[PDB]
């Protein structure tokens, strides 16, 4: 079953901590997002 | 009497281009302002409404 939620299910080979998103705040960049994927450009906001 | 069809003339400041009918009128209808100088970056600014 896939959620809109997070998804807490996930193989051994898909765990990493690739979260190098200050650096890579300029660029269309492909995010997966605790089994939420897409592709967007993110910007430093406050909320 | 025609003063409510006439524009208010302002001795200071920016000119106005709404009469008092006008304004009476715009102020009952509810329309969204479509950013049109920073809309894009409102949108970011304000947050999910
Ligand atoms: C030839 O023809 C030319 C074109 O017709 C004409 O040039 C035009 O002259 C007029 C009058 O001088 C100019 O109007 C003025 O525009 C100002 C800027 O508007 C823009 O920006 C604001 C946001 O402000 C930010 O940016 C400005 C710089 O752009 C900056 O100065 C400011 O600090 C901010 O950083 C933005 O709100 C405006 O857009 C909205 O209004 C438009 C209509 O005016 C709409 O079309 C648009 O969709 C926007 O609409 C939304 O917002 C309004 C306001 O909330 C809502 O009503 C609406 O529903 C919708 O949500 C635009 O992008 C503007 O600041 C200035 O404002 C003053 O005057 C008007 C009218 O009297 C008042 O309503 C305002 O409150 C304000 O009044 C007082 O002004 C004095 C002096 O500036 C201030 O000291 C006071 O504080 C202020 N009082 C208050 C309470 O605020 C006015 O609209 C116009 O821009 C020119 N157009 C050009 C150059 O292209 C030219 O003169 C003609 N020549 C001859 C010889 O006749
Ligand atoms: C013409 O009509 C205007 C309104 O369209 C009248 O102005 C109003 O006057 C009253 C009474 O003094 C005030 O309380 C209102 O605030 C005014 N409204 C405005 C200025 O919008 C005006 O008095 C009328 N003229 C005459 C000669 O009777
Ligand atoms: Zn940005």
């Amino acid at each position: 079953q896939y959620g809109t939620d997070t998804n807490s299910v996930c193989p051994m080979q898909a765990l990493r901590n690739d979260t190098s998103i200050e650096d890579k705040l300029d660029v269309c960049v492909e995010y997966s997002l605790h089994g939420i994927t897409g592709r967007g450009v993110f910007h430093n906001c406050t909320s | 009497n025609l003063t409510m069809l006439q524009i208010p003339q302002v001795t200071t400041g920016e000119r106005k281009y709404r009469s008092a009918i006008e304004d009476l009128l715009f102020n009952k209808v509810t329309i969204a302002d479509p950013g049109y100088m920073q809309g894009y970056d409102e949108c970011m600014q304000q947050g999910p409404q």
